[PDB]
């Protein structure tokens, strides 16, 4: 399951991190 | 270099921080763009 956000971070829209991280949802 | 400026090169113009990389343009093309359509580089119009 698959910079792209470098050039549309750079335009305005901006990714916000998840406030769960993956490696704690693998703790789950 | 590594600063927030305004900056006019050659008949292009805008703001940002610029920052020597390794990208390679071709010999006589100076502007790029990404998949944006927006130049994301420029090639210094007197140094190369």
């Amino acid at each position: 399951v698959t910079d792209l956000i470098c050039a549309q971070k750079f335009n305005g829209l901006t990714v916000l991190p998840p406030l769960l991280t993956d490696e704690m949802i693998a703790q789950y | 270099k590594n600063k927030c400026v305004n900056f006019n090169f050659n008949g292009l113009t805008g703001t940002g921080v610029l920052t020597e990389s390794n990208k390679k343009f071709l010999p006589f093309q100076q502007f790029g763009r990404d998949i944006a359509d927006t130049t994301d580089a420029v090639r210094d119009p007197q140094t190369l």
